[PDB]
RNA sequence: AGUUGAGAAGCUUGCUGGAGGUAUCAGAAGUGCGAAUGCUGACAUGAGUAACGACAAUGGGUGUGAAAAACACCCACGCCGAAAGACCAAGGGUUCCUGCGCAACGUUAAUCGACGCAGGGUUAGUCGGUUCCUAAGGCGAGGCUGAAAAGCGUAGUCGAU
RNA sequence: AACCCACUCCCGUUGAAAAGGUAGGGGAUGACUUGUGGAUCGGAGUGAAAGGCUAAUCAAGCUCGGAGAUAGCUGGUUCUC
RNA sequence: GGAGUCGGCAAACAGACUUUGAUCCGGAGAUCUCUGAAUGGGGGAACCCACCUAGGAUAACCUAGGUAUCUUGUACUGAAUCCAUAGGUGCAAGAGGCGAACCAGGGGAACUGAAACAUCUAAGUACCCUGAGGAAAAGAAAUCAACCGAGAUUCCCUUAGUAGUGGCGAGCGAACGGGGAUUAGCCCUUAAGCUUCAUUGAUUUUAGCGGAACGCUCUGGAAAGUGCGGCCAUAGUGGGUGAUAGCCCCGUACGCGAAAGGAUCUUUGAAGUGAAAUCGAGUAGGACGGAGCACGAGAAACUUUGUCUGAACAUGGGGGGACCAUCCUCCAAGGCUAAAUACUACUGACUGACCGAUAGUGAACCAGUACCGUGAGGGAAAGGCGAAAAGAACCCCGGAG
């Protein structure tokens, strides 16, 4: 099981974003993130005639590494790590300041 | 066609069941070649279809 | 091929050594003919080729004895 | 000038093909010589 | 023929150049059909499918084309063509 | 670039580069190249020199085009014509036709091409195969022979020219 | 004449060509020429016999192994005092 | 298991899939074209032509099964020929081909060395061929010792480059006696053992789960680096994250874990086999010609056999390196046996005073490829933007280059 994952709150720590909290969009493969409003890039594409075309500059999101975020504790508002506790039926994701799940 | 519902028909049940999805496979490659397939996904999902009423079909024995 | 069919005799090799003791590879061959022999059971003639030492065999155990033993070990006659 | 090459596929099958190589035992030999290397063609 | 036979051996009408002129001035349809069919075959299928009355049918096989890339040389699937006559005046749909 | 030793060499710095290096004393070596008509790659000289592949032969006009000695059409000259014209077989395998192109290929340029990209194109009861039959020859159940592998061969069944 | 050959001169020799070309030359119903298919091969085959030919290789083919054969013979052998 | 997915070069445009559990990983099953031992018959591999039985269609077929050869067994049958033999068909079981090495056998060089070369060497090597197994082979004294004794076979270290052998040249080369690894014997008045089924338990393997502990500050595009202060340790020289991280991520030490397959060891039952009947005869010994013994005919014992001969019966027979006598020690001509030993084409984990793109595999890259040759066969070159494509919108020259 992953401990980042989609629409959660999270802290970018390390970066040029550092500092900043967003949300997750996207979970991408070779461990790498799209968090949303952080690492903004413009795209120049060229409208060639092909096809119609895309447009002319475009901003986006650039992803980041999984290991460049944390998820935020809305208890104490810092960054903190997660791990699992143990399960009854069912694993669930908690902190490991405060022992409580993350929700 | 899920395998769960399929086991409760019968032979002389699934073999309409393979006859009629031959026929739908049949339209959709007459629509592939002379241009108006938009649904582009059901070429695949018809395959799989015919494939899982002939093992269930081998397992009436 | 060059076998003997009572005794397993074959081929085998060795040297000619001349006076200078110059040595040629060579090979022993066994001294086989073909013979009839007379079955007194089967009021038959039966034909092998056996060697000279198989011939002796046939004398001394009999030829009941040795064609037992070809059938056993599955060579045909 | 006439060369050496003379082409013709029915000569070219009966001398060097597939089931030429297979009659024999040298052919054998050959046969499993190439699959040891890796040959792609493996015959004429 | 058995009946899962039918279903697999036309593959979808050809159009061309060549083909559309063929279909309105001699109400003859090209075809492309699966390479280990005959003539005998394709005739059925096309009374079964379609509800007409062919009259002949003609076959040939297409060798594909080779198309040379920098990974080396490549060529496409060899295919098999059929020209179906119909009845004089009778109109093949889908 | 400066500087220090008798030498192999050491040291300090300006510029470039953008992530690794190894004092000292020991221990191990794929430990030091100018030559071997040495091996691999790159680049010189000859030199912008020889050559541009049958000495049948070309001259105008128009068009297109960024650009025409070579492309297309027209007028006019030449050459082959028991071929340098047509058609089968072998061999080759898309070189065939159309639209779009000119970097490389074409011993020059190219708008052209047997060149690049993408489409299209081969329709048989009678044509040629296959199917029937055999030649030379091959293989060959059983069989005979042979250290082993195997050789020859009968019934048979392959093999067109 | 076609077709098969190869006697002479010249050109060409970094060739248009790893054996040609232009002029002349011999045989041209036969011990002829030629297509397709087949058989014989490495101390072996084939040879109207030149030690010729056996895939541009022949007083013993090519290929892979023994194999890094052996070389009293040539060549080379790399920093300092 | 727990949220993304529709493989890569290699991207875009589309269509979709799903927390009612998907892609993904593991066990089991189904499907499995044509060629190839290829096996219905032929063939120029990936092609052509068939026959028989059963079922189904009415036209010019479809579906599912069978049809190679040889060996062994069994049933029917039946030539010359009377009986029965060969021979002929029908069934059952088995085999066939491939694989780098190791093993046991059959055949068997030459270059080279001897500073030439014949005996000799290289060498019973290279190579070709045939069988078997996970190992194989060999194995339980007709053995050595020396008047004291030892006690099946295999492998290692010594004796020892010694005794011998040798155109007595070049060279080849033991044994007795010791030190070790392993431990084991049982049958022909029918045994240990081995194989296959059925059951008693244990342990592994084919996937996974949890897995501790950090802040501030400076330079910087970006801290893991500076300065200050902490915490975890059965986990501190692992990989990578925008520069160098025990405490960011994945891991690590340490604990857990299997519907179902494979394997090994363990019980205790059956069946087969061991198996050759009955203690060994064309055998021991001998003559001629060869091989093997370190031993090349030499005083030449011993083993083996191509040709030819040929005993005795425990008051008998074999050995103790010509041969004789005396002593000593064994019982051939019938069998089966684990371990210690050999090797790696193949799978996993760890390691390296190994290489780092002319190196290391021929091969880091779509390599036994391109290319060369009729074929067997030979056989290359070719890695690096950046942290992130953010891979350069837009204007000008130029052929919409
Ligand atoms: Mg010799
Ligand atoms: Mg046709
Ligand atoms: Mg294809
Ligand atoms: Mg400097
Ligand atoms: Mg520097
Ligand atoms: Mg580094
Ligand atoms: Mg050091
Ligand atoms: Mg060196
Ligand atoms: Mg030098
Ligand atoms: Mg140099
Ligand atoms: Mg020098
Ligand atoms: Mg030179
Ligand atoms: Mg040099
Ligand atoms: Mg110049
Ligand atoms: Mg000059
Ligand atoms: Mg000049
Ligand atoms: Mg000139
Ligand atoms: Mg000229
Ligand atoms: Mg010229
Ligand atoms: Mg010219
Ligand atoms: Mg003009
Ligand atoms: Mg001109
Ligand atoms: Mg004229
Ligand atoms: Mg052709
Ligand atoms: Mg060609
Ligand atoms: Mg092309
Ligand atoms: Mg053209
Ligand atoms: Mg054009
Ligand atoms: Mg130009
Ligand atoms: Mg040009
Ligand atoms: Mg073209
Ligand atoms: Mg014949
Ligand atoms: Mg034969
Ligand atoms: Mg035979
Ligand atoms: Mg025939
Ligand atoms: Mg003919
Ligand atoms: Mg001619
Ligand atoms: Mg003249
Ligand atoms: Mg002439
Ligand atoms: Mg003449
Ligand atoms: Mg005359
Ligand atoms: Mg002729
Ligand atoms: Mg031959
Ligand atoms: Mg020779
Ligand atoms: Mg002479
Ligand atoms: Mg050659
Ligand atoms: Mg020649
Ligand atoms: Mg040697
Ligand atoms: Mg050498
Ligand atoms: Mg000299
Ligand atoms: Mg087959
Ligand atoms: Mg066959
Ligand atoms: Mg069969
Ligand atoms: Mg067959
Ligand atoms: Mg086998
Ligand atoms: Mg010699
Ligand atoms: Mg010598
Ligand atoms: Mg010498
Ligand atoms: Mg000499
Ligand atoms: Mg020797
Ligand atoms: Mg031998
Ligand atoms: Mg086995
Ligand atoms: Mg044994
Ligand atoms: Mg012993
Ligand atoms: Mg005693
Ligand atoms: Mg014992
Ligand atoms: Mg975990
Ligand atoms: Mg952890
Ligand atoms: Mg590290
Ligand atoms: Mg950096
Ligand atoms: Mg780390
Ligand atoms: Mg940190
Ligand atoms: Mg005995
Ligand atoms: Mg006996
Ligand atoms: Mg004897
Ligand atoms: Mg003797
Ligand atoms: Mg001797
Ligand atoms: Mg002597
Ligand atoms: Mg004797
Ligand atoms: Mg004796
Ligand atoms: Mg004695
Ligand atoms: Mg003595
Ligand atoms: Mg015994
Ligand atoms: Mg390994
Ligand atoms: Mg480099
Ligand atoms: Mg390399
Ligand atoms: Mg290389
Ligand atoms: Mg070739």
């Amino acid at each position: 099981m992953q401990k980042i994952r989609r629409d959660d709150e999270v802290i970018v720590i390390a970066g040029k974003d550092k500092g900043k909290r967003g949300k997750v969009l996207k979970v991408l493969a070779d461990d790498r993130l799209v968090v949303g409003g952080v690492n903004l890039i413009k795209r120049h594409t060229k409208p060639n005639p092909m096809l119609g075309q895309q447009g002319g500059i475009v901003e986006k999101e650039a992803p980041l590494h999984v290991s460049n975020v944390a998820i935020f504790n809305t208890e104490t508002s810092k960054a903190d790590r997660v791990g699992f506790k143990v399960e009854d039926g069912k694993k669930i994701r908690v902190f490991k300041s405060t022992q409580k799940p993350v929700q | 066609m899920k395998a769960n519902e399929l086991r409760e028909k019968s032979v002389e049940q699934l073999n309409e069941q393979l006859l009629g999805l031959l026929r739908d496979q049949f339209n959709l490659r007459m629509q592939k070649a002379t241009g108006q397939l938009g649904q582009s996904h059901l070429l695949s999902q018809v395959k799989r279809d015919i494939a899982r009423v002939k093992t269930v079909l081998n397992q009436q024995a | 091929s060059r076998v003997c069919q009572v005794t397993g005799k074959g081929p085998v090799t060795g040297n000619n050594i001349s006076h200078a003791h110059n040595k040629t590879r060579r090979r022993f061959l066994p001294n086989l003919q073909h013979h009839r022999f007379w079955v007194e059971s089967e009021k038959r003639f039966v034909r092998l080729r056996v060697s000279a030492k198989g011939m002796r065999i046939i004398d001394k155990r009999g030829i009941e004895a040795v064609l037992a033993d070809l059938r056993a070990r599955g060579e045909k006659f | 000038m006439k060369r050496t090459f003379q082409p013709s596929t029915l000569k070219r099958a009966r001398v060097h093909g597939f089931r030429a190589r297979m009659a024999t035992k040298n052919g054998r030999q050959v046969l499993s010589r190439r699959r040891a290397k890796g040959r792609k063609r493996l015959t004429v | 023929m058995n009946q899962e036979r039918v279903f697999k051996v036309l593959l979808g009408p050809h159009i061309s150049e060549k083909a559309t002129g063929l279909a309105d001035g001699k109400s003859q349809f090209v075809f492309k059909v699966a390479t280990d069919a005959t003539k005998l075959e394709i005739k059925k299928a096309v009374e079964s499918l379609f509800s007409v009355k062919v009259q002949r049918v003609t076959t040939l096989n297409v060798k594909g084309k080779t198309k040379r890339t920098a990974r080396g040389l490549g060529k496409r699937n060899d295919w098999k063509k059929a020209y179906i006559a119909l009845q004089p005046g009778q109109d093949l749909d889908f």
